[PDB]
This record gives C-alpha cells, structure tokens and sequence, in this order.
C-alpha cells in the first residue's frame, strides 16, 4: 500500500538520530579506520530503540538523548501501531462489493450486450418466460443466444 | 507475565525455561485476546435496530403497542385520502393523532410517541437545529411545494419570472447557504474515538486506588 | 383576506383542480427516520 | 446417473462412502458421442431411481424404465410450416404411445 | 432561435418531450407548464477540489493524551519519589537525580520499555512497576484498537462546504493541469456563460460530444471535472461498471429544475394535463417508474470509501512533529552550552 | 551457546520479557534486530 520512499524516508530518520547522537557529544573525526565506536553505538541505540531489541550495559546519561530517545521511541510506537492498524484494515476488507440484489435483481430488466443471462433452451424455463405477463419485455433479448 | 524486568539474571535450569516460555506465551495469547476483544468491542456498529428504506413493512402491520401517529387535519391526511394502495392502514391511523406540529415534535423526543410520519423539510430543520433528531438517505413519495394564485391573476407569469430569475441568478443558494447551517452527525458509527479520555479516566481512578494501596504496602513495610 | 400563500403546501388534484398553481421550487419526499440511539460506557471499567 | 455398462455383464457393483449399498436399474439409452441415435444399454442409478425402486416395493406391480431423448419444450410450432394444421405435440408429455 | 422549438412556432409540433429544463428561455419564445421530474446542473466527480486526506495518528489525542501523560508523569513522579526513593535527608540534587531516572524508566516501560535501564531494590518500587507497565499494555492495546477501529471508518476525501471555489473564477490556481468541460450547444453553456463568464472563456478550448465518449475520458484520465445534467449523471455514475467514480454528496445539486413539455398555445387541455401528472402521485407509477427506468446499477448506500493507503502524510507529518523536537532539542543545546 | 539462543529468541519473539544478555559481535547484534522485526511482524499479524 505504500511506497519505497516511505521506508526510505524512515531510513532517512535513522540516518538522522545516528548523526544527531553525535553532534550532540563531543569526539574525534574519524575517516581513518574501518569500524567506528560512538558511531556503531549510536547505531545501535537507534535500532535497539527503533526496533525493540535488548542488550544491558548502561544508559544515556544526557537529557538531549533521553528527549530523542522518548520521541524516537514514541515514533517507533506510532508506525508499528500503525502498521498493525494497516494490516487489521486489510484483513477487514470482507470485500463488501460484486454482490447481488435479493429476489430480483435490477440488472435482470434492463437490457445489456456485454453481460447475456444465457439460459437453458427449449425448457421449462420458456414456459415460465411464456406465462408470465410482468417480465415480457426481456424475453425478446434473452430469447436468442 | 506483565512484561516487566531488570537486568540481573536468568533461569539456568531448562524447566524454568520451558515453564517460563509457555508462560509469556500464555501472556501473548491473553493480551492478543484481551486487544481483540477491545477491537470487536470498538468495530460493534451494532448494525441492528436500522430502517428499511422507502417503505417499512411494520407500516403496514396494525400493531397496538408501537402507534405510528402523524399530524392531524393536515397536507398528510390529503395524501392518505387520495391514495389507493395503503388503504387498510388509514383507519388505524385515523385516530388518535395530534392536531399540533409542536405536540408530535415535542412528543417524539420527550419520551411520549413511538414514532411520527410527517416530510423531512421541518426533520432537517429541526435535526439540524436541536442537535437532536438526525434524517435518512432516501426520500419515498416525493412531492413538490408550489405557489397558487387565483385564476384572474394575471400576475403569476411575472411572480414566476422572478421565481425562475431567483434560481438562474443564484439567490436560492445564498438564502439556502445561510438558512441551512450543516452540525454534525451524519450517522450512528462515524466518530468512536470522540471521546476516550473518559474510559482512559476510568482505569485512571483505579490506578489512584493504586496508589493508595501502594501507600498502605508501604506502610505495611514501615512497620 | 387572502391573495396569495407564501406557504410550503402539497400539490394534489383535489387542491389544484378548483384554482391555478406554478411550478415548485423545492421537490422534497417524506420520511420515517425519528433517532437513533448508540449504546456506549462512559466510565469503563472494563470486566464487563 | 447414467453409466455405460463395463466389459460385457450387468453393472458394476460399488457402495457409498457411508457404508451402504447402492442398486442400480438397466436403462437403454442413446448416445451423445455418435451422430446417430442407438440403443445403447447403460445402467441407471440415483435420487429418482431409488424413489422409484421404494414405490417398486412399495406397490405390487412391474415397470420398465426408459431415456427419454430430445423434445422438451411442449412443441412450439412457431415455424412457418407450409400451411398446414397442427396438434397436441410433446406437451403434457405422456402418451408417446 | 433554432432547433427543436422551431418546431412549436412552426406549427409543425403541438406538444413536445425530452430533456427540457424550466428556465426563462423556454417560458420566453414558448409556453411551459409543470415538470413531472426534477433535475439540475451537477458535477460528475465529488466536491473534493482534489485535497489531500489529514492526518489520522494526532486525531485520537485531540490534546488530551499528551496532556494527561504528562500530568499523570507529573503526579505519579511526585508521589512516587516521595514515598521511598527519599529515606534520608539530603539536599536538591539528591531527588533530582531520581527523577531524572524515572522519567526514563516510566518512558521506557510505556514504549514498551525499548531499554531496560536498570532496577531499584524496594519491592514496592517493583510493584508499582507492574502496575505501571500494566496501565503501559493496557494503554497500548487500546491505542492499537482505537486506531485500527478509527483508521476502519471512513477517511476517505471529505466533501467542502464551498461550491464556487478558486476553478470558477481565476484558472492559474493550481500547478498540476486540471481539465473541465461540457457539451456545447445547451442550457449549461448559456447558464454557465451568463454567470461565469471566466468559466465559459475558459471552458470552450475543453468540450465534449456525447457521454460515452466522456465516460472513456474520465475513465482513462484524460478528463479530470465534468458538469452536466442531473439526472444523466445519476444514470451514467448508476450504470457504472466498476462502481468507482460517485456524484457530489449523495443528491444535494444546486440549481432545481426538472423536465416538462411545451405546448404551442393554450386552447386545448393543458391544465387537466397538468392534473394527469398530479394523477400519477396518485397511483404510485413514480415509484415504479423509477426502480424500473431511472433506477442504476451502483445503487448501494453509497456513503463510505475505502481502499489502500494514500498516507504520503500523516507520517510526514509525524516527521514534521520530529523536526519540531529536534529544533527544540537543539535550542535545549544552545542553553546547555551557555551555562 | 544453543541453551542461552533458544531462550534468547524465544524472549525476543514474545516482545522481550527477558532481556537475558548480549553477546559482542555486531553481525550477531544484526540478526538480533532482523529476528525482532520478524518477532514484531509476527505480533502484528497475530493480533491482526
Ligand atoms: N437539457 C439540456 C441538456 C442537459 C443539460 O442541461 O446538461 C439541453 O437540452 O440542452
């Protein structure tokens, strides 16, 4: 039901948090190594807060990440919930269409080329159609083909 | 069992394991049923106690105890006495109506009447005044309201001619504009989430009771 | 003492077969919809 | 039902997936494969079968069962016939004699 | 004056039918009298004004939830940092360092406890912990049936309150092209044209033929607005195949008019004629007449739209609100810096 | 290392409950966070 931009975009928000549990503290510029160490933890906070994971060592100690950390959260809360509305909504589809009328239905008056009520021919189906004197004026159509 | 925690260990014996693993399994299986119950408990549009649509078969079933009274000596009588169709239902009808738009209006929500038939020109009016009454989709037995003038009148080509300028200007949609003021619900089930503070509130005093508790364990514990 | 109704009334042909009517200006049905009422909890407590 | 008789004997016996016995009864019948019409012997067997087997029993008497082929619109003679007179055709559909 | 009423001033057509609506021409070359239909001048599509749907995750809070969490953080806080977490008498900073803690903890147990910070050593601290993360889940499972429930109702594009909008008057509005017309040669065009008269300019470059070529236009996409006739919008959008496109509202046009016929001069019935048409309410043929011919074949309580997702908002700005925070994060920063 | 695995999924599927521990290679971090999003898929269309 939704684009790739979205996830995208939500992507685009980790990338985000992750450069913003940097700026917030002060480092070192890196560019020289392989693996980092604030940056692979701060990944690891926002896909251990974004995604619901589990691993104690300890917690942030600055207000600015416990904020970040609580809307992120929060965010978190807003598109799992969401998500699980989307798929109740699309479960709950019931296809409430293409259905019929009852005991006679409208499209049976009204004549139509593309959609024939073909019948059984030379039957007792003719008799009834013969008898009856309400719906004559259908039986010029559905008496061919 | 309430999802819960703090970091200091975890069970080393296989049975606590087990015991504990069908345990929050448990603890899913009541929560999900508790959610689904809660959901089908929101998605109840209790799609019962409904109309019919142009015609209602309890209209034509005389019954005593669920009386269908309408305005008397009024336009309604003038269409029940030309008509031909539902004749065996004007006799039934016939008695025991008010003579009075204000009576039967006043009747019908002030616990009195069981029901009214009369057009939905006052029913939107009303309903969309009171915030009381709310109208159907459908309109059955339409009619038209007309101005009559004398036969010797030769003023009722220019009143009609200011009647169809009235309408080809785009005046009627100004006095209807402003006489026709649109409140709101439209049906039965359209707006659940209206209100939920209150049912939030009503686990909130139990989470004060709580509370108190909480105070009387601690002083249990401080004595 | 009367000349013209400035009145909604009904057309019929009881009505418009002694005097001369124009056209109308609103063509409104009848209907039998009186209320409905939603059950609902305020409180909630649940256990129900 | 109708079902062609197997090999060269008489029906083929079988039982329902309730544990029962079912009868079949010889009925002659054409064959829709084949342009023409011959007498083909098959083997009848279903609802209108066994109700007729239960009134067989039933009552003290000897039937004979038999395919009826094509014909089953009370003869409509709306074709423009070489003027001619007509009759009761399939109709009521009894006496075909 | 030319075409079918000729007919009338040519003596050639006593009475005439069809679709004729009441209006000041006909009552001016010719007679009238009363119609037995009513009609008007409709659009085909909705009255949306192409509007994109808001956002559905901010409604079921209306100002409420977050207000009353942080009240309810405020006291539950308060009265639970004043009850064991101060044994001993110490100074300001002492208590603050507990709430800082436990605004953290009773956010990480709301949100599911997405981190488990640690654990205090006094049972009822627990306790009230289980009840808390109690009132957590059963918050959450009635955030997650609230917004199923209310994302199940109609969210569909809802109707304005506003008929002659921005397209009735100024046409460089809206960026992206938007297409609209009508067959010429009527009452539409003369209406139209004598009222708006911006609208006709800009109306003549973009017209029709017949229905079944603005039916293909509407359905493959060349044609975005339609305006015509009453009644044949409700027989084309009734015999639809596919059940998608739907008037405006459910019935409410402006503009009411209806068929009647038109009489060369008035010396034979005409008023009993009038009074047949009052005969016909009489015996019910309308109701009849109109489940048999006028009736359609998309006629199902038309009221509720649904389908996929179109949310390229609600989270966007859900994300907005996220921008906000981090702005505030960041004067927070700014004062953090300056002490 | 098996003992501790099956309890540590079997916690991640039913929504944490039991933190338990973490190990130190960060690929195992990775499968941890893709078991949890199957675990919170898993829920969502559970309850749905
Ligand atoms: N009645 C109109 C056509 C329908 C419409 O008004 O769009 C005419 O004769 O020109």
């Amino acid at each position: 039901p939704f684009q790739s931009t979205l996830w995208l975009l939500v992507g685009l928000s980790v990338h985000v948090v992750a450069v913003m549990l940097y700026l917030l503290d002060r480092f070192s510029p890196f560019g020289r190594f392989e693996d980092a160490l604030t940056l692979s933890s701060a990944m690891w906070f926002s896909w251990r807060v974004l995604l619901n994971s589990g691993l104690g060592e300890g917690a942030p100690r600055s207000f600015s990440a416990r904020i970040l950390g609580m809307v992120w959260a929060g965010f978190a809360m807003i598109i799992v919930a969401s998500y699980t509305a989307n798929l109740a909504a699309f479960l709950v589809l019931r296809r409430p269409e293409e259905r019929i009328t009852g005991i006679n239905d409208p499209r049976l008056r009204n004549p139509s080329d593309k959609f024939i009520y073909a019948t059984v021919k030379q039957s007792s189906v003719d008799i009834y159609f013969r008898r009856q004197v309400e719906l004559s004026t259908m039986y010029r159509h559905m008496e061919k083909h | 069992l309430l999802n819960s925690g703090l970091g200091e260990g975890a069970p080393r014996s296989f049975s606590a394991r087990i015991l504990g693993m069908v345990w929050a399994g448990f603890a899913m299986i009541i929560v999900a049923s508790y959610t689904a119950n809660l959901a089908a408990f929101l998605v109840l549009r209790r799609p019962e106690e409904r109309i019919t649509g142009i015609n209602d078969p309890r209209l034509r079933n005389p019954s005593d105890k669920f009386i269908y009274a309408t305005v008397k000596q009024s336009s309604v009588d003038i269409y029940f006495r030309r008509q031909v169709e539902l004749s065996t239902m004007y006799r039934h009808m016939e008695k025991h109506n008010y003579e009075s738009a204000a009576e039967a209006i006043q009747a019908v929500r002030d616990n009195k009447l069981h029901a009214f038939i009369w057009d939905s020109a006052v029913l939107e009016f009303e309903a969309s005044q009171k915030c009381d009454l709310v109208t159907t989709g459908e309109l059955f037995f339409r009619s038209g309201f007309g101005i009559g003038m004398r036969k010797d009148s030769p003023w009722k080509q220019e009143v009609s001619l200011n009647i169809l300028k009235s309408h080809e200007n785009g005046f009627m949609e100004e006095l209807d504009k402003t006489w026709v003021r649109y409140q709101e619900c439209d049906s039965r089930s359209n707006a659940p989430a209206t209100l939920t503070f209150e049912n939030m509130a009503g686990v909130f005093m139990l989470v004060a009771g709580g509370i108190v508790a909480g105070i009387f364990l601690i002083f249990i514990e401080i004595a | 003492q009367a000349d013209m109704i400035v009145a909604p009334l009904t057309i019929n042909n009881e009505r418009a077969q002694y005097i001369e009517f124009s056209k109308p200006f609103k063509y409104q049905g009848l209907t039998i919809l009186v209320k409905k009422e939603i059950p609902r909890s305020t409180l909630d407590s649940f256990m129900q | 039902y109708v079902r062609p008789t197997t090999s060269d004997g008489t029906c083929r016996e079988e039982y329902t997936i309730n544990g029962d016995p079912i009868k079949k009864v010889i009925c002659n019948g054409p064959d829709e494969t084949i342009p023409g019409r011959p007498t083909v012997p098959q083997c009848c067997y279903g609802f209108c079968v066994d109700l007729l087997i239960k009134l067989a029993r039933e009552m003290d008497f000897t039937y004979e069962v038999h395919l009826v082929a094509d014909g089953k619109f009370g003869t409509q003679e709306r074709v423009n016939n070489s003027n001619a007179a007509a009759w009761n055709g399939m109709m009521g559909e009894l006496l075909s004699g | 004056w030319n075409g079918m009423i000729g007919e009338v001033v040519t003596k050639r057509a006593y009475m005439a039918v069809g679709s004729l609506t009441i209006n000041e021409e006909r009552s001016e070359v010719v007679d009238f009298s009363v119609p037995f239909i009513e009609t008007g001048i409709s659009v085909m599509v909705s009255r949306s004004n192409g509007t994109v749907s808001p956002s559905a995750f901010l409604e079921p809070f209306s100002a409420d939830v977050w207000v009353m969490m942080f009240v309810m953080l405020l006291i539950v806080s308060a009265v639970a940092v004043f009850v064991f977490e101060y044994f001993s008498p110490v100074g300001y900073n002492g208590p603050s360092f507990t709430i800082g803690k436990a605004i953290w903890l009773l956010w990480g147990l709301v949100f599911n406890n997405s981190l488990p910070v640690q654990n205090p050593k006094g049972t009822t601290s627990k306790i009230m912990v289980s009840v808390w993360a109690f009132f957590a889940v059963i918050f959450l499972a009635s955030y997650t049936a609230n917004l199923a429930a209310f994302m199940i109702q109609r969210r569909y594009v809802d109707q304005v309150s506003g008929l002659s909008d921005k397209k009735f008057q100024r046409p460089n509005d809206f960026s992206p092209a938007f297409r609209f017309g009508t067959v010429p040669n009527g009452s539409t065009e003369r209406n139209i044209r004598n009222n708006y008269l911006e609208m006709h300019s800009y109306m003549v470059k973009f017209n029709q033929r017949s229905v079944q070529d603005a039916l293909l236009s509407l359905k493959s996409g060349k044609l975005d607005a339609f305006i015509y006739d009453a009644a044949v919008l409700n027989y084309m959008a009734g015999r639809d195949e596919g059940c998608k496109l739907v008037t405006i509202g459910s019935g409410k046009v402006f503009a009411t008019t209806g068929y009647g016929i038109a009489i060369q001069k008035d010396s034979g019935w005409k008023r009993q004629v009038d009074l047949a048409i009052l005969q016909l309410f009489g015996d019910g043929e309308m109701e009849e007449l109109e489940a048999l011919w006028l009736t359609g074949i998309c006629h199902n309580e038309k009221n509720e739209v649904m389908s996929s997702q179109l949310d390229i908002d609600n989270m966007a700005g859900v994300f907005y609100m996220l921008a906000a925070a981090m702005a505030l994060s960041l004067i927070t920063f700014i004062m953090e810096h300056l002490f």
